[PDB]
């Protein structure tokens, strides 16, 4: 009841607002801790109709379901107690102060090779929380990702998950369109295709990696089929002058979570296996034969001579560089997105007529143009 | 007419900017002698005049930018002062003269002329704004990106740099 | 596809790079080894030199960073001209031709003690060609190996 609702939390402030789904602040008066409630408004101001009144009732009362089976993990949100009343639907949870990554992206454009690392670190180690108890999401938008004060991922709405019995593959359509696997589209296409099992989630995140890297969707473009073919067929490309000045190391494991066979896609446990995430543990051995030494003093001097020569390699701003291509080098490159997003940062949201790479024109016209 | 052209319709018309543009055109005419628009100089004495954050210099700088009447080529305006703002943080010395924030925006029209038609822009496709005189295409594109507004915009920022200061120091990068 | 191997050997070399056990390698530190190989760069140069490859880091090159440098990022001139770069840190004669004496040379550069005749093994394991010696060549075949 809403009596048990105030008689453990006052809301403050408005912090968020959805579709119908409202995020509000609120203080535990036993605790005086930081707290952020949803507020889901069942009858949605009188437009959901009896069945989506029942629908959204049922679709919350399994929310609380996957939220109460994953609990104390690091890096997804607690729900601390669930009310339900004839009208509303009140899910207390942790208070993140800052707000989506998607806000994040759009104050950075591109979301340095460390950051991103340890952000989804959380991510592909919540992606095998959630494999391991076989739970898929379907919904793995940066938007559905939260970040606290010390930046860690605290990932939200699980509104479109659903526990696969075990060996079973889910065929209803749910998730924006960019973010959705090459088979979530063929299944809504053809009836031959079973299912798409927990790999789904493995294409999603792989998906952010291209967006916090280069501040725009592998694939997106205005119309919406045509981003489906993109996304089946799977042409995607570490475009210049943005893709070239990051490490090799980054570009593999991008193609192993958006190969379009999802049998061949690259699970969450060897996912973290990847070279990129490799986390320097300072009490090893390391045996090796002479061979081994040898190339280890070989590779620590070709380091050092590998520091001192790439940086003698980049070039100082001049104006003659300017004029010819600012984009072509980092710096002015970064620059500009940077002052793109702050002038038209409030004209990127959430669907698909506001993405982020509407900020981005990296074709020519003409062949913008061509059909 | 377009995705960005009406995305800069509702930007200019609506004189949206930047939070702190208004504080950032401050630092700027101290580098400078003034900011002109369509031949309507805002000068440097305005900065000893009023703070930076005095919304009197806010009206000042909004005033010149309402000397242009069609609303897509003030945002066009808005994002020129600003691909200064970013390149006099590069640029250690002053250009100690007047700058036309109007027509970096037309070569920059001129400069996106030309790359289109290299790579394969039909007369048709890079039509003229009847008023403006900048290309209906240049308007719809996006800001950033290789062939982005900001990107010929953070172009010919440079070349009108290069008649009033013969010689330029860029560092910090 | 770097192998459990290779990302090993990069990790040794992050050692190398550290006295300290820090989990991190210094502005200073990186000049330590850079003078112990004998290239003194500014302790401004530095500064810029950890800063072209971390960005954030303060000035401390971390190991999933170093790898990122270490994974093959190399043009094939860059590479070929680092390849070579290394192989004259090697020759202190620059006669040409890697001294046993010379392998020793580079590790009591960057501290570390090991036996004499495991470094003959170490040329002679990898060494064919150059009795006592490895060619470039054998340097270049080895290190795409
Ligand atoms: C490093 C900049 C290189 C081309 C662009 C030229 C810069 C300027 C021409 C002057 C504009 C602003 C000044 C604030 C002081």
């Amino acid at each position: 009841s809403a009596q048990d609702f105030y008689e453990n939390y006052e809301p403050k402030e408005i912090l968020g607002r959805g579709v119908s789904s409202v995020v509000r602040r609120c203080i535990h008066k036993p605790t005086s801790q930081e707290y952020a409630v949803k507020v889901i408004d069942v009858t949605g101001g009188g437009s959901f109709s009896p069945e989506e009144v029942r629908e959204l009732r049922e679709a919350t009362l399994k929310e609380v379901d996957i939220l109460r089976k994953v609990s104390g993990h690091p890096n997804i949100i607690q729900l601390k107690d669930t009310y339900e009343t004839n009208t509303f639907f009140f899910l207390v949870f942790d208070l993140m102060k800052r707000g989506e990554l998607f806000d994040y992206l759009t104050e950075k454009v591109t979301l340095s090779e460390k950051e991103t690392r340890k952000i989804m670190r959380a991510l592909l180690e919540v992606i095998c929380t959630l494999h391991k108890l076989n739970i898929v999401h379907r919904d793995l938008k940066p938007e559905n990702i939260l970040l606290d004060d010390n930046m860690n991922i605290k990932l939200t709405d699980f509104g479109f998950s659903c526990q696969l019995e075990p060996g079973e593959r889910l065929r209803e359509v749910c998730g924006t369109p960019s973010y959705l696997a090459p088979e979530i589209i063929e299944c809504s296409m053809n009836e031959d295709h079973p299912g798409y099992g927990k790999e789904v989630d493995m294409w999603s995140t792989g998906v952010i990696m291209y967006t916090l890297l280069a501040g725009s969707p592998p694939f997106w473009h205005r119309k919406q089929m045509l981003m489906l073919r993109m996304i089946m067929s799977g042409n995607y490309q570490f475009g210049s002058p943005e893709w070239d000045d990051y490490s090799d190391t980054v570009k593999d494991l991008v193609s192993r979570f958006l190969v379009v066979q999802p049998q061949n896609r690259y699970t969450a446990e060897e996912a973290l296996a990847h070279p990129f995430f490799q986390q320097y543990l300072v009490e090893e051995v390391r045996h090796f034969s002479p061979r081994g030494k040898f190339k280890v003093i070989a590779l620590t001097v070709l380091a050092s001579v590998r520091i001192y020569y790439q940086y003698r390699r980049v070039k100082p701003v001049t104006r003659e560089i300017v004029i010819r291509d600012p984009y072509a080098l980092r710096p002015l490159r970064r620059l500009i997105d940077a002052y793109a997003f702050r002038i038209y940062g409030h004209w990127v949201k959430k669907g698909q007529q506001q993405n982020r790479a509407a900020l981005f024109e990296n074709t020519p016209k003409a062949v913008l143009l061509s059909l | 007419q377009g995705q960005w052209q009406r995305r800069r319709r509702l930007d200019g018309a609506l004189n949206r900017v930047p939070v702190g543009f208004y504080q950032k055109v401050w630092k700027v005419l101290q580098k400078c002698h003034g900011l002109s628009v369509e031949g309507f100089v805002l000068p440097s004495s305005t900065t000893r005049e009023m703070t930076p954050g005095e919304i009197k210099f806010s009206v000042h700088v909004e005033s010149v930018l309402n000397r242009v009447p069609q609303p897509e080529y003030r945002q066009l305006l808005v994002e020129a002062i600003l691909v200064l703002t970013m390149l006099a943080d590069i640029e250690i010395h002053s250009i100690g003269s007047i700058i036309a924030v109007e027509k970096i925006v037309h070569i920059a029209n001129d400069l996106f002329l030309q790359e289109q038609k290299t790579l394969g822009a039909d007369d048709t496709m890079l039509a003229k704004d009847p008023a403006s005189g900048i290309c209906t295409l240049l308007y719809d594109s996006a800001p950033s990106g290789r062939f982005g507004t900001m990107t010929y915009l953070s172009k010919a920022a440079a070349t009108y740099v290069q008649e009033f200061l013969p010689h330029s120091i860029c560092a910090m990068q | 596809q770097l192998t459990e191997e290779q990302i090993a050997e990069f990790k040794e070399a992050f050692s190398l790079f550290d006295k300290d056990g820090d989990g991190t390698i210094t502005t200073k530190e990186l000049g330590t080894v850079m003078r112990s190989l004998g290239q003194n760069p500014t302790e401004a140069e530095l500064q810029d030199m950890i800063n072209e490859v971390d960005a954030d880091g303060n000035g401390t090159i971390d190991f999933p960073e170093f790898l990122t440098m270490m994974a093959r990022k190399m043009k094939d001139t860059d590479s070929e001209e680092e390849i070579r770069e290394a192989f004259r840190v090697f020759d202190k004669d620059g006669n040409g031709y890697i001294s046993a004496a010379e392998l020793r040379h580079v590790m009591t550069n960057l501290g570390e003690k090991l036996t004499d005749e495991e470094v003959d093994e170490m040329i002679r394991e990898a060494d064919i060609d150059g009795d006592g010696q490895v060619n470039y060549e054998e340097f270049v075949q080895m290190m795409t190996a």
